[PDB]
């Protein structure tokens, strides 16, 4: 009865929630080193480190611990700081929304070249180094107790590691797989099923445990091309491996999954989806939204003249170009600019349309946040990533007719037409009800 | 003792951060305390020295850090146009001009000069250029002698500069420097050597052999901020905030994002043994914001960063309905909209002027903007000059600037006594005026939409023209200019010096 | 107020700039003078504690460098097998026992322990290598507490070292460093970060907080005395000078060259405060040159390397007519000549055995040529015993040195006043013989002539033997020894000791 | 009549020396910058700065100029700087008797990059720095005064030579030609006939001055391979150029190079050597010769057990490898430890013969000094330069004919016989007495 998960990425998190609504609250387990954990799940690294639960408070760009008097700076994208302003160590921002939190900070050497990698976690301090060798070659990594004394070294090149517990015997291990055993033994979990998202090494611990009792199922979600992997298509050839059934939630993926190899693997084939939380409702206002960390943005000098009974909130916390402000002259439309981090989601709050225009980046997963407040997204063929939750009836031409998105999306001015309009775009990412995933899942233990 | 102030660069146009210093260098001049002013950034485009007397500096009180190694100390250029001409072999015939400059020529040997003059109807030479064949392979500039020379060489059909020079009074060198695309490299004193010109300035100091009770201000951080608070422990240190400190938007009650210019201070600041600013109410929230987020609690004064010899009265009959607006000319300033609400003012009240005083961004799409809309000869776009008694020959001030430290354009307009009309903001505006006397402050919805703002700006224009209240709040912004007064400006000054010199 | 001294390394094989130092540690104690030496190299294949033991040193006078940050002080190896098999999880099948190499299995996983031991018969342990899969992956020192680790990896199947780290002892980390070929490139502290091992030296320096009442003494320049120099002139600075500071065959009365050793403070040496040389001649040959060729002129004062607690005195039969000497047996030390002097002088001076007393390679050339000479019986050959003793029992001392700058052998020589015969060369030779009394001296053509000097050393034997000054000057040997007891010695190193404080 | 060479050279030195004893005197310029030039001579580089003329005292290595506590490094062939050991500036040496004499000094960048270097002369003024850029190429050179002041600027892109001297109006020269035809103009120096050593710019000089009256000639140090260059081709066939005749010495380089010209061409040449005086004769010791710097010499034992009869001296400057001193076992073998100059012209007076056999490279011109003496210069291949002095007769390659090579001096017994053996190799260094010097130019006075 546990969830394993080799990598953190919003991806994971989406199967985390299905569950929960679905009414499984088993273990969770985390390959992966992160420390920015959201504290339901943990980590065999991060367990026997010390530091607390609870508490959320990074390092700030600034606070970065740094030899006398040496130069801070950050840009909002990255920081950097300089000894007599020649660059000496990087600072990489965390995956997380608010700007400047420090995840990982990299020191480089007098030539510039990458030695060491100093990582933090949600809980504002160094808790393991990183180093290197010779052609910015992986070589290991130390991990530190909260008063450092070392806990875990992990040699990258051979694959062993080193456990040094507090007051604790020395064992070493061999392979990350015989770790992860080893984690699962000192938890005492109830392993009679368990749950991964990938054919990494968290697959690898169900092909570990062959003999154990349970059964356990395989949520496929990475993208396929022209072959089924050697390793998956090893648990369709294969009989006795714990793993028995892969459930795949996007369609797409599922649709061509049994167009493959043919025969019985159509059994252990299932279809599924995930039960979101939607943070709000529509209300079919006027306004709307597109965030852009470039200008311009495509097919806009059209849509402006086309439908003046609307308004345009496009915004960078960038400085804005020139050439854009020009469109200012243009009274529907009002541009935001420099926002609070609680001031973006000003928009988000009073627009309900989202249009991928945008030529450059996403900013702050611009489409998910849109998605997960509703705000109908349509766009053209220079959409952004992620494009995964927009249905293709919202999809248009890049540069191409941009009206047909017009008098379509007009459309929606009854009550009616945004909620039927919604829920193609709503299951493009398969949005299921929380009933769909009891019956699935009721097939195992309950 | 002596307090040095350190000040990346300077033009003819230079900013209000440069103008507090001029200011408070004849601030210092009369409490009897030496001080000198230095100046780190590459000034060749004119001599270093016009530009310092030009903003109320005395030669003798200016530092540059480019001269001081020199024996050569700062000076106008005193070398006459024959001077030069008498230092090159032959003679010429053919001789052109236009503008500041003249070009002799010799040409039986392919080889002429490109001169450059201080100003038009003088003859006096702040540069000097020999082309040979068609390349420019020497530029030599100017105070009373060479004070310093530049070589060149051809790289893809262009000019460009491979290593400079400086030189002492009798033409010895100094030191020169390489320069490899735009940044300056190695540095040849005979004995030493320097790869970073971070590492020059900590030579720089480290000669100038700072005593216990010596103070090192700092007013600009940019590329030699750490350089500053390395060698200056040894004396006293101090760092004025000229601007805003820091962004109430991207902040939570968690995290304070800072302004970039003073942030290496905020973040070190225990180093650093005082601070300064100009209002109270910018101490006060700063210092606060300073122990709720990283606690730390430095010695924090108040001091204004322009004063008054003393308010001024305009003498010569008050000019009726007149506007005057200055500043660095520049996007921040919002300068756009003041232009927006004149024409339509224009209207009701028609012949009443405005003055823009400036010289900067964008003055041109200002310039672009008059020609077509509805004021022919109803504005002034004059550039940037003297205002010593200007502001008094107008009527009414202006300033669209959503936030200022100080604002001293107004300070200097409260010394005329004249009414303001602005937003409702920290710090300046919210001083400077309290709306039942002198002037008005306007509240401002967090967003630019043209027809909310400018529209609402004239609602108060007009209850002033027309009419009552025009004639009795000059006294009264006359009578809060009492406050910041060379005297109480002096006062401030004194006491603070030896405060730090008790330790 | 404390004295730092400071030289690259040790161990048990040593040469004469250790025991010089080691020596002068002993007297330092007895001057009450607070004394601390400090070791640079990288000591791990045995204990740095076993080697301060064996030449003598005290636990609490060793300032380890990469010691020094570690709150672990300066032990002995404390540490069992059985404490090490209690960090150890699961328990071993196999234990062999190759010597020092003790070799324990589990094959059950892929991983064993290799560790080795100080004595094969010991309980102790100084590292452990753990193993797993044969790639060897860590490795680990011990003191007191595991104060060091190294971490290692396979590169072309041959394991590598990467990094290593030095703990306290609570075990947690006190800093690491990277090596990429065989060579130190970055160190890492909490609050540091360095990528020079020589800049590692300064950080070193500015923790031991040296005030003016301190002193500084440095042995070898090599690796360090640049930035020594620079880091010490806030306390008093000398350099010692041990053998030869120059070449004389490659130096004109233009210009001098010194030893690569000694080049660098010879230089500079207007910074350092004063200079040692061993011997007084070295003193003054020193003293003469630097005043020519540059006009510098700092202060050099005498010291000796060894002592004497007293003058040796022998009841003992004083046998008449016989040889003595001690050396390695060495080609420097030109030996195969002295054999030559024993067989010519036999058939004029009758009965006369002279001792050898040392050990070296290329000996068999020594016990190779006494035979087959007409005399193979006349003189023993012997590797090594306890000499202070013996001396007075043989009549004078032979030595055949090119150039020795001080020697003890002499020193212990002139103790039991037993008389010496060496050539005039620099320096101790010439220092302990005066032509005229006690010895003879025998200047050489600059050139090995060998049967020039194969008689002319045969020939001053004689004349101590044939007659009457055979003890005459051997009691003279006496008024010279006096001055080198150990109780002047002592003098001269407090009255410098006040030779620099003072001032 | 003037000397205008462009570079000073072995080659030059010996050639400027012979015409002296030909009663030419003439006055001696050279057109390149250096400041080791011995007292006869000038360049238009270093006249105008004010170095104080027939002074020595060269900079001594570790006198070099260095920041504070900036540590300057040994000497062998190379001497460094360093700021914390991080390498910082290289002083290449001098070329002369007493080593470790400074000619440049070279700084660099943290990144190892080469930027300045400011040369030295005989005196050792800092009289030119020199700027470097981007790709590690050149920029312009600074000649300056010994106050500090600025005399000329060659701006090596352009050629252009910016000439401010004391005193006096500022001019700027197109190329490096003009200022050679200033410079002499001042100095009032005699054309009517010129010698130089360069189809360099020593050439371009008469190209332009063809209109003054006279005669010119030009002289050949450098090989020739296959054809002619350029600008040689214009020396033959044009004729109101000043210069008519061109001269070469070798004895091979001369026909090879005739080789290639028709009938007509061949008449404008004069062939003749060098004379080299030798501070004595040759007196057939038994006894040879060695200068190394390290280990070891190839065949040096197999040598040693093929000759009994005579003394084997080898020496250094350093104190000597083992592998060196395991020779010494035998009797013919004799070494000498950190040798001084004072043992150093004795060993030559002692020998008769040399060997470079020596791995490494050259001692101070050993190879010169080995025929100025006389000695019988000789070795296999892989030598060390110079080869300008050593015949085919008499070399050998990697110790195979080691033992003929013993024949070849055993084949000198007579007193004669080592003698048409000397004066093989007599005639291949091209020595030609005076005498002929002054028939083939009587009619070119
Ligand atoms: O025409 C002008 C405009 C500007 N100023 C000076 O420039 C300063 C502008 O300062 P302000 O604070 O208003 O602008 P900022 O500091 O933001 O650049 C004022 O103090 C004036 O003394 C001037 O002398 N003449
Ligand atoms: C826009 C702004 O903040 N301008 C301020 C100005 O108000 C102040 O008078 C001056 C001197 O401190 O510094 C500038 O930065
Ligand atoms: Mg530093
Ligand atoms: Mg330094």
């Amino acid at each position: 009865m546990i969830q394993l998960f080799d990598y953190y990425n919003q991806e994971t998190q989406d199967l985390h929630d299905s569950l929960l609504a679905a009414g499984y609250a088993c273990p969770t387990i985390v390959i992966e080193a992160n420390g920015f954990l959201p504290d339901d799940m943990i980590s065999p690294y991060t367990y026997f480190l010390g530091d607390e639960e609870g508490v959320d408070h990074p390092l700030f760009f600034n606070q970065v611990p740094v030899p006398p008097f040496w130069e801070i700076t950050g840009d909002h994208q990255v920081a950097r700081v300089s000894d007599m302003g020649e660059e000496r160590a990087r600072i990489h921002y965390a995956s997380q929304a608010r700007g400047r939190l420090v995840k990982q900070v990299d020191w480089l050497d007098k030539k510039g070249q990458l030695r060491l990698s100093e990582r933090y976690n949600k809980q504002g301090r160094c808790f393991a180094k990183t180093a290197y060798k010779s052609g910015q070659e992986a070589f290991n990594t130390t991990y530190y107790s909260t008063d450092g004394q070392e806990r875990i070294v992990e040699n990258h090149v051979t694959g062993d590691i080193i456990l040094t517990l507090d007051q604790e015997p020395l064992r070493i291990f061999k392979s990350r797989v015989d770790f992860i055993r080893f984690f699962l033994e000192r938890l005492d979990l109830d392993l009679d099923h368990i749950l991964f998202n990938s054919l990494a090494y968290s697959f690898l611990v169900s092909h570990s445990l062959t003999g154990r009792a349970g059964q356990d199922i395989l949520f496929w979600q990475e993208p396929l091309y022209d072959e089924l992997p050697g390793n998956m298509q090893l648990i369709l050839d294969n009989s006795q491996l714990r793993t028995q059934t892969i459930v795949i939630p996007d369609l797409a993926t599922y649709e061509k999954a049994m167009s493959l190899a043919a025969a019985d693997q159509q059994q252990k084939f299932l279809h599924l989806g995930y039960h979101y939380d939607f943070k709000r409702d529509n209300y079919l206002r006027k306004d709307a939204l597109i965030l852009t960390h470039s200008d311009q943005i495509e097919g806009l000098d059209t849509l402006v003249q086309s439908l003046p009974q609307l308004v345009f909130r496009i915004a960078a916390l960038t400085e804005m170009s020139p050439k854009l402000l020009s469109m200012l002259s243009y009274k529907n439309v009002v541009l935001y600019q420099n926002a609070s981090l609680k001031q973006i989601e000003q928009l988000y709050l009073e627009s309900d349309i989202y249009l991928d225009i945008n030529h450059g980046g996403q900013v702050l997963q611009a489409v998910r946040k849109a998605f997960e407040n509703n705000l109908l997204i349509l766009g053209f063929e220079q959409t952004l990533h992620d494009r995964h939750y927009i249905a293709q009836q919202h999809i248009f031409d890049s540069s191409q007719p941009a009206q047909l998105a017009s008098i379509l999306e007009e459309a929606l001015c009854g009550v009616e037409q945004m909620r039927s309009a919604l829920q193609a775009q709503g299951r493009h990412a398969n949005d299921v009800p929380v009933s769909l995933y009891q019956e699935t899942l009721q097939s195992l233990l309950g | 003792s002596t307090v040095y102030n350190i000040n990346l660069g300077i033009g003819w146009a230079s900013s209000g951060v440069e103008y507090a210093q001029a200011y408070r260098a004849q601030i210092l001049r009369r409490i009897q305390q030496p001080a000198k002013f230095i100046f780190m950034d590459m000034i060749l485009a004119d001599n270093i020295q016009h530009l310092t007397e030009n903003i109320g500096f005395l030669d003798e009180e200016i530092i540059w850090l480019y001269n001081y190694f020199t024996d050569i100390k700062i000076a106008p250029t005193t070398v006459t146009l024959d001077q030069v001409l008498a230092q090159v072999a032959g003679q010429p015939e053919r001789s052109e001009k236009e503008g500041k400059i003249v070009r002799y020529f010799y040409p039986q040997d392919d080889q002429f000069i490109t001169c450059y003059l201080r100003q038009e109807d003088q003859d006096f030479v702040e540069h000097v250029e020999y082309v040979s064949r068609g390349r420019l392979i020497r530029k030599d500039y100017f105070s009373y002698v060479r004070y310093a020379s530049e070589y060149f060489a051809p790289h893809n059909d262009a000019a460009t500069l491979y290593q400079r020079r400086f030189y002492h009074e009798d033409g010895s060198v100094a030191y020169d420097m390489l320069i490899e695309d735009g940044q300056e490299k190695l540095y040849r004193f005979p004995d030493r050597i320097f790869y970073s010109k971070a590492e020059l300035v900590r030579y720089f100091l480290q000669c100038l052999q700072l005593q216990a009770d010596d103070v090192v201000i700092l007013d600009r951080e940019t590329g030699i901020g750490q350089v500053v608070f390395e060698e200056s422990q040894k004396a006293k240190l101090g760092v004025v905030v000229h601007a805003e400190h820091f962004s109430e938007n991207a902040s939570s009650d968690d995290y304070i994002l800072w302004n970039n210019f003073y942030d290496y201070q905020f973040t070190n600041a225990d180093k650093v043994d005082f601070f300064i600013v100009a209002t109270e109410a910018q101490k006060r929230i700063l210092e606060q914001q300073f122990q709720h987020y990283s606690d730390k609690q430095p010695q924090i004064a108040t001091i204004p960063v322009g004063s008054l010899d003393q308010l001024t009265y305009p003498k010569e009959p008050r000019k009726p309905y007149s506007m005057i607006t200055a500043s660095r000319l520049a996007t921040e300033k919002h300068i756009d909209w003041l232009v927006a609400a004149t024409v339509q003012a224009h209207a009701q009240l028609p012949e009443l002027t405005l003055d823009i005083y400036g010289k900067g961004s964008e003055e041109d799409k200002l310039r672009r903007r008059i020609e077509e809309a509805g004021a022919q000869d109803y504005i002034r776009l004059k550039g940037h000059a003297d205002l010593s008694q200007i502001y008094a020959g107008y009527e009414l001030y202006l300033t669209a600037s959503t936030s200022e430290g100080f604002g001293l354009t107004l300070m200097e307009a409260v010394g005329s006594g004249l009414p303001l009309i602005g937003f409702d903001v920290r710090y300046g505006n919210q001083t400077f005026i309290d709306d039942g006397k002198n002037g008005y402050l306007l509240p401002v919805s967090s967003n630019h939409v043209e027809d909310q703002i400018i529209a609402a700006f004239v609602e108060k224009i007009i209850a002033l023209f027309s009419q009552g209240r025009q004639q009795e709040m000059s006294q009264h912004s006359y009578q809060v200019a009492e406050n910041y007064l060379t005297s109480r400006v002096e006062a401030a000054w004194t006491q603070l010096l030896k405060e730090v010199r008790d330790d």
